[PDB]
C-alpha cells in the first residue's frame, strides 16, 4: 500500500502514544526502592521502533528529497507535508 | 565544524554596524590545484599552483542560504566547487576586502578566508579519476587509549569511535547524558 507523509506521521505518533505505559518501563521491585526525583528522571525518556513492513499490508515510503535553506536539515517532502529523514550509504559509508 | 549560532565582525569599509547572530559554520581545507577552466563536457588544463610559502589551508564561511550544504561534507571526500560565469582572476584564493566580506570572532584574523557565494555550487568528484588522493581515505584520526586516559589536563582535543549503550536525559540545567 502506498501511504502519504501525513498519514505516515500521525500514525507513527498516535501508536507511540498509544502504548506508553509507565509500569512496564520499570517493573518490581527495582521501583519500590527509588526515590522521587531518581524515578522521575528515568522515566523522562524513552524510544520506540517500527517497521511498516510488517503491517497488514505492506507499505513503501516515497518521497521527493529537499534540502532547505534555513535549518539544514534534508527532508522527504511532497504535496501532502515534508518528513524528518537521515541518509546512510553502504556499510557505515556517509552519504 | 559544527552548526550553531554564530556572530560575524566589522566589515571592511563598512558601517560600524554589531553583526547580528545568525547560525552559520566554517570549514578547513587544502587545496589539490591551482586555477581551472571548463573545456568541453569536462574541465581544462588547471592552473600550476603557485610555490608560496603560505600554508595550502583554505576556510570557506557557509552562511544565508547555503546553510543547506552542511549534511553533504565529510573529511577524506574530494570536493571541487564551481562559479558559474566568466573566470575572473583572483577569486580561488582569499576573500576580496572590496566585496562582502564577514567573519566570525574566531575567524576574522585569519590569513586564508574564502567565503562561498549563493551561485556556486558543489559537486563530487569521481573515484578513478582522483585514486591516488582517495588512498589517504583509512580510518578517521583518533588519539591512542593512553593519550585519552592519561591524567594530566593540558590539552582538551580527543577522539574516538564508541557504541552507545545507554541514553538518559537530566533535567533541574539542561543536559543530555
Amino acid at each position: 500500500s502506498f501511504p502519504t507523509l501525513a498519514t505516515l506521521k500521525e500514525e507513527g505518533q498516535r501508536k507511540a502514544w498509544a502504548s506508553f505505559d509507565p509500569k512496564a518501563l520499570l517493573p518490581l521491585p527495582e521501583a519500590s526502592y527509588l526515590p522521587s526525583c531518581q524515578l522521575n528522571r528515568r522515566l523522562a525518556w524513552s524510544w520506540l521502533c517500527l517497521l511498516p513492513s510488517a503491517f497488514c499490508p505492506a507499505q513503501v515510503l516515497l518521497g521527493v528529497l529537499v534540502a532547505s535553506s534555513h535549518k539544514g536539515c534534508l527532508q522527504l517532502r511532497d504535496q501532502s507535508g515534508s518528513l524528518p529523514c537521515l541518509l546512510l550509504a553502504k556499510h557505515s559509508q556517509p552519504l | 565544524e559544527a552548526l550553531m549560532k554564530r556572530n560575524f565582525c566589522v566589515p571592511p569599509g563598512a558601517s560600524p554596524e554589531v553583526p547580528k547572530p545568525a547560525l552559520s559554520f566554517y570549514v578547513l581545507g587544502s587545496w589539490l590545484g591551482g586555477t581551472q577552466r571548463k573545456e568541453g563536457t569536462g574541465w581544462g588544463l588547471p592552473e600550476p599552483q603557485g610555490n608560496d610559502d603560505n600554508d595550502q589551508k583554505v576556510h570557506l564561511i557557509f552562511f544565508g542560504s547555503s546553510v543547506r550544504w552542511f549534511e553533504f561534507l565529510h573529511p577524506g571526500q574530494v570536493y571541487r566547487l564551481v562559479a558559474p560565469g566568466p573566470a575572473t582572476p583572483m577569486l580561488f584564493e582569499k576573500d576580496g576586502s572590496s566585496c562582502i566580506s564577514r567573519r566570525p570572532l574566531e575567524l576574522a584574523g585569519c590569513a586564508s578566508c574564502l567565503t562561498v557565494q549563493d551561485n556556486w555550487t558543489l559537486e563530487l568528484e569521481s573515484s578513478q579519476d582522483i585514486q591516488d588522493v582517495l588512498d589517504a581515505n583509512k580510518s578517521l584520526p583518533e588519539s591512542s587509549l593512553t593519550d585519552l586516559l592519561s591524567d594530566n589536563f593540558t590539552d582538551s582535543l580527543v577522539s574516538f569511535s564508541a557504541e552507545i549503550l545507554s541514553r538518559t536525559l537530566c533535567e533541574p540545567r539542561r543536559c543530555v547524558k
